[PDB]
RNA sequence: UGGAGGUGAUUUAAAUGCCAAA
RNA sequence: GGUCGGGUCGAGCCUAGGCUCCGUGAGGGGGGAGAAGUCGUAACAAGGUAGCCGUAGGGGAACCUACGGCUCGAUCACCUCCU
RNA sequence: AUUCCGGUUGAUCCUGCCGGAGGCCACUGCUAUGGGGGUCCGACUAAGCCAUGCGAGUCAAGGGGGCGUCCCUUCUGGGACGCCACCGGCGGACGGCUCAGUAACACGUCGGUAACCUACCCUCGGGAGGGGGAUAACCCCGGGAAACUGGGGCUAAUCCCCCAUAGGCCUGGGGUACUGGAAGGUCCCCAGGCCGAAAGGGAGCCGUAAGGCUCCGCCCGAGGAUGGGCCGGCGGCCGAUUAGGUAGUUGGUGGGGUAACGGCCCACCAAGCCGAAGAUCGGUACGGGCCGUGAGAGCGGGAGCCCGGAGAUGGACACUGAGACACGGGUCCAGGCCCUACGGGGCGCAGCAGGCGCGAAACCUCCGCAAUGCGGGAAACCGCGACGGGGGGACCCCCAGUGCCGUGCCUCUGGCACGGCUUUUCCGGAGUGUAAAAAGCUCCGGGAAUAAGGGCUGGGCAAGGCCGGUGGCAGCCGCCGCGGUAAUACCGGCGGCCCGAGUGGUGGCCACUAUUAUUGGGCCUAAAGCGGCCGUAGCCGGGCCCGUAAGUCCCUGGCGAAAUCCCACGGCUCAACCGUGGG
């Protein structure tokens, strides 16, 4: 699905793990609902800014739901402004429109 | 999608979420969504006649902010 | 056919008795109404072009037909949609060759060479018989054509008999009754293209069709429908058969 | 207008939702209420397959047949009774099975005037 | 319903990482110089099909079964996989190496046309080998027994000359 | 040797788990 | 073809009533996570008054009490019935 | 391959669910040398809205005209020859597109019509007699912004209308010739009525003329063929937190109407019809041949190719015709949109391309009627966005490449150095191919030259106990679990493993799963035996003898289209694909 970023948040890991996971709130263009999506990669949250548009998909946990130590988050970000996020995190490409 | 973007901007800035259409047309779904989510749209054909309307609406909202305060 | 008759025919839906390549092209020739039915006849164009091979394309096939080169039952046929069916005769007088159209052992139509002397006769099965104005008798044949006879002769003809007709004059020259000991040739069904002699006839109530038993040359007996049994002689065939 | 296709009710009583438009070959026509008059009047209808029907709208003569096989063409006075409808007799409507009175006695109609265009009756005793 | 879709002609392993299977397949791949695993898998499927047909016909009876039984035996011994007096039981003792020995590449190597398997592959692909008067450029083509002895250098090839330098080195072994 | 039931009784008060482990 | 009279079929439109869906919604109610707030210690050993089921009353809160039941109850003495 | 592996404890055996490992479909990250074959590509959300071009014509051998060129005599003219529109005939009801509606005789299958229509086509039997009439084209004058449209003059036909005869239909009375299992049918003879044909037209030779001789045609009757209409038995979804439903409703008698039978519709007379073996109502959906998966029994889907149904912005209704209530024909209402000189007038791509909108999600505003077919024509021929040919695309399947050899050296799989070889693939030419091209195929010249990525690396599960960063932070993690200054698990280097022109991510269905159990599961303590009993339908039912033949078994006739599936042989280099046979 395609959506618009509303704000950035951070979610605590489940016990007994420790840490904060970087996420965004997304408003879906097709029906106007608001969901939460995880941003994978080391330092990936720097490439997201408010009012960007993103492509999201499922996160791949049991029964099509959440996974790991982050319950409550069911999706992850795949593209940002029509550029692959994995590329941006590795390098090999630079975010357009500054 | 323009109305969605306008609502996203309005979320944190009431006075900057608005659309100014100059000699364009508004779709049925767009106007329905704007009416549902209460987003203001100013359509027009004359540049000053369109800008002055936005200015005066902003002024009216500003005065109504403190009228009930 | 939402509003009216069909005028087209796809290759994949063509009758199963033709020799034709079903995936080579999209369309096939939809035959014209005429003598036989769709299950026991084929258009003339395929006989000219695909079977005998005197033409490569349809366009030059139509040039042969429009010059009057083919005779069916002794009559010139120019229509490339005209149906040719069981027991018909195909003659090319310019090359001097004659054929009889017959079903195969698997049910498909083939051309069987014959002599010029035998090419002037055609056997016709009597499919129905009725009274017509002036108190005359009209005989309706297996290929759809009709003949008239006087009220004096009415007891020489019954359904399932075979009449040997001389073409193109259409004059009767023999009658072959349907009875025990008659020689028959099968034209449809699982036992198609087998031949033999009649042994028994059986009948049933309420409009179920009747069945016959046939003995072949080797001494085996087999059954079929009565209307699938074509009489061809008294105790030997009167025409050449494969 | 007059559709003779099918009923919209199942024999159990439930309703049927129509699944297509009305086809042209399923329509009927206005009944011809053949009356008694001074002068006869008929029209021609072009029907399915391009055939024809002769429709009789006003009748003044009739053909009456005796048990011996002879027939006479006489004129019609009135309709005594008509078992098909309760008020056909008053309005002088002629249908098959009606009893008409003539100048040579009462007769019972044996033809369908709206489908044939003539009135044939057999004499009563 | 749905129209026809063309299906693959080979089958993949049920588990991708099994140690013993990997070892066995590596031995075969190195010996016969195949390009990739699917090539090998192709031949495996052929073998299994033959076996599956033999198991079905041992348990059948009737008139069509006997026809198909003799057809299977005839096809098997036309390809050179069975001796001319073999019976249906002998179908169940075939192995994968029997099929890999019938490839055009292997046969070109064994007849002495080339010094190596890889050289044989190239000889075939570049078009220097003729089979029964016709040039074939598929190294995986399965050779019929009746045509095995008409396998030579193409009559237009550089190698169809006993004085060519590379041919002489091949003869040297 | 090992079991299954029944009837009697049973003498003050006495709550909680933090630094850690990392 | 126009105008009028008669008979019949009819989409749509208006009013009233009865059902039902979507959006907002003052006020109220429990559920689920969180664990560096708070008051007690009900369950596990006879858990310090054995625990639990049904019904009824009472109490900041876990809970307490009465009548009938179960063992998925510890210890000692005596009795009964077996192997 | 008829299969297992990780997870509940300090350790163990169970029940039970979650995860891994396989196949196929849609979207998507990174990366890509070549050819062949095929039924692939705006179906999922919007059966939403659409500028422009094209998607249906044809006949000069049916008829009078206009224009042009030549020949004869020409004051005129008469000829031939070729174009153009109009009248007239046939076609436009097929073909193409989409899947909204519909749980129904819609569809599959076996039967029926003795209860029905059919232009084109085939066979046999007959007929073509006598009159009349207008009008387009063309000339004069126009009206209106346009869309359209008025009056007067003159003319023809295979155009239209009469009269006759043949012929058709209805009813009553007789006779018994035909088919059939069986006559409200066919045939013959009387009698009373109603309707009611035709173009001896056109072309060519012999004709001095008289007139033949072919070619194409007009009307009626009997039958067939082709294409349909209508009817019946049987077969295939989910819900009781939907239990009673129906009142032209079920049947009868008498009619009307229809091409035809029928509550199809009326008038009268009754109280029937359906239902716990699930009526009625609500949900979801076009049906099938088939397709995916599985050892099988099964479970799931039904866009693309073929056969049937339905629709043309939503809802109603008619004209012509053999056939329509008609996608590129008409009328009204509702709802959009366009042009006006403001008086009015027009248009709905669910045809091929193309555009906007919606979305995660889908191509060129191309060439040809040469092949296959259809409509028209006596024929030669003409038209066809059907169909055929190409263009764009990691759609499916098949066959290939990114070098090979010898001798040395090396960390001996591999890498390097020498010497040689080949040219699939790449660059430039000739031929063949094609409607014309492009690909492809056969030759010629140059040259190892022009060509490797993606994921993983603690266990499951193949592969490192190496080095540098970070320090419960950052991050990883399908599941189990790693990370707290000495990380084989995070980030990077160097190694290694798997598959390879591909390789990974997300969502769906089958398998795994004997976690739906007929084959084939459970219910003392783990989920699960009604608190107890009596009994209606249903299911299950003791021994022997005689009969029957419904179930059941065997043999044989008529059916269940083609494509798709399996096998052998044959044609494209083999294959994929296509043909002939057997299942
Ligand atoms: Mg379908
Ligand atoms: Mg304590
Ligand atoms: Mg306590
Ligand atoms: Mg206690
Ligand atoms: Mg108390
Ligand atoms: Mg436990
Ligand atoms: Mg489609
Ligand atoms: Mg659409
Ligand atoms: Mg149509
Ligand atoms: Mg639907
Ligand atoms: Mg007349
Ligand atoms: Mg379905
Ligand atoms: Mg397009
Ligand atoms: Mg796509
Ligand atoms: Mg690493
Ligand atoms: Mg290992
Ligand atoms: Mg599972
Ligand atoms: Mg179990
Ligand atoms: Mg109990
Ligand atoms: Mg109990
Ligand atoms: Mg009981
Ligand atoms: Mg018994
Ligand atoms: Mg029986
Ligand atoms: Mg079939
Ligand atoms: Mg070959
Ligand atoms: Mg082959
Ligand atoms: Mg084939």
């Amino acid at each position: 699905a395609r959506g618009i970023v509303l704000e950035k948040i951070a979610v605590e890991a489940k016990q007994p793990n420790s840490g904060m996971r970087k996420a965004v709130r997304v408003q879906l263009i097709k029906n106007g609902k608001v969901v939460t999506a995880f941003c994978p990669g080391d330092g990936a949250i720097k490439f997201i800014d408010e009012h960007d548009e993103v492509i999201i998909e499922g996160i791949g946990g049991p029964k099509g739901g959440s996974m790991g130590d982050i319950p409550g988050i069911r999706y992850k970000v795949v593209k940002v402004n029509r550029v692959s996020l994995k590329e941006l995190v590795k390098g090999r490409k630079e975010k357009p429109r500054r | 999608t323009d109305v969605m973007e306008a609502l996203s901007v309005k979320e944190e800035e009431p006075k900057y979420g608005v659309i100014l259409g100059f000699n364009v047309k508004v779709n049925e779904d767009a106007e329905e969504v704007a009416k549902a989510k209460d987003v203001k749209i100013f359509v027009g054909n004359v540049i000053y006649k369109l800008i002055e309307d936005y200015e005066e609406w902003v002024k009216e909202e500003e005065e109504k902010k403190k009228r009930e305060l | 056919a939402r509003k009216g008759p069909k005028r087209h025919l796809k290759r994949l839906a063509a009758p199963t008795s033709w020799y034709i390549e079903r995936k080579a092209y999209k369309w096939a020739v939809r035959p014209r109404p005429g003598p036989h039915n769709m299950r026991t006849s084929i258009p003339l164009l395929y006989i000219v072009r695909d079977y005998l091979g005197y033409a490569k394309t349809a366009r030059e096939a139509r040039k042969i037909l429009n010059e009057g080169k083919f005779l069916v039952d002794g009559r010139v046929r120019k229509d490339y949609k005209f149906p040719v069916g069981i027991m018909d005769v195909v003659s090319i007088p310019e090359t001097g060759e004659h054929y009889r159209v017959l079903p195969n052992r698997i049910g498909k139509l083939i051309l069987h060479p014959i002599s010029e002397e035998e090419a002037n006769i055609k056997p016709l099965r009597i499919r129905n018989k009725r009274m017509v104005k002036g108190a005359k008798i009209q005989l309706n044949f297996h290929d759809g054509t009709n003949h008239l006879i006087p009220l004096s002769e009415k007891d020489n003809y019954f359904t399932s008999y075979t009449v040997l007709m001389k073409v193109p004059e259409r004059e009767i020259l023999e009658v072959l009754p349907f009875e025990k000991g008659a020689y028959v040739f099968v034209t449809q069904g699982k036992n198609v293209a087998r031949k033999g002699r009649i042994v028994e006839i059986k009948k049933f109530p309420m409009g179920w069709p009747d069945v016959v038993t046939i003995e072949d040359e080797e001494g085996e007996l087999f059954d079929t429908l009565k209307e699938y049994a074509f009489v061809v002689g008294r105790d030997k065939p009167r025409i050449s058969l494969p | 207008a007059i559709w003779q296709g099918r009923s919209l009710r199942k024999p159990s009583g439930g309703r049927i939702v129509l699944a297509r438009k009305k086809r042209k070959r399923e329509l009927g026509r206005e009944p011809s209420n053949t009356r008694v008059a001074e002068q006869d009047k008929r029209k021609i209808i072009r029907t399915y397959g391009g055939n024809k029907k002769v429709r009789l709208t006003a009748a003044a003569y009739a053909n009456v047949f005796d048990k011996s096989g002879k027939g006479r063409k006489v004129r019609i006075i009135r309709v005594i009774e008509n078992p098909a409808n309760r008020q056909f007799a008053r309005r002088n409507i002629i249908t098959k099975g009606a009893i008409i009175e003539t100048e040579i006695g009462k007769a019972k109609v044996t033809s369908r005037p709206g489908q044939d265009g003539v009135v044939n009756a057999i004499l009563l005793e | 319903g749905d129209p026809k879709r063309q299906r693959k002609k080979y089958e993949t392993p049920p588990h991708p990482w099994i140690k013993e299977r990997l070892d066995r397949e590596r031995v075969l791949m190195d010996k016969y110089e195949l390009k990739n695993k699917k090539e090998l898998w192709k031949h495996e499927t052929q073998l299994k099909n033959f076996r599956r047909r033999a198991r079905r016909l041992l348990a059948a009876r009737g008139k069509q079964a006997e026809i198909e039984r003799e057809q299977l035996l005839a096809r098997l011994k036309r390809l050179g996989l069975l001796p001319e007096d073999a019976v249906l039981d002998d179908v169940l003792s075939l192995t994968i190496e029997d099929i890999l020995e019938r490839r055009l590449q292997t046969i070109v190597y064994k007849k002495g046309l080339a010094r190596t398997m890889r050289q044989a592959r190239q000889l075939i692909v570049h078009g220097h080998i003729e089979v029964n008067g016709q040039i074939i450029r598929s190294p995986s083509y399965l050779v019929l027994k009746e045509e095995e002895d008409t396998i030579t250098y193409a009559r237009t090839s550089p190698f169809a000359n006993p004085q060519h330098p590379e041919r002489m080195m091949i003869e040297k072994a």
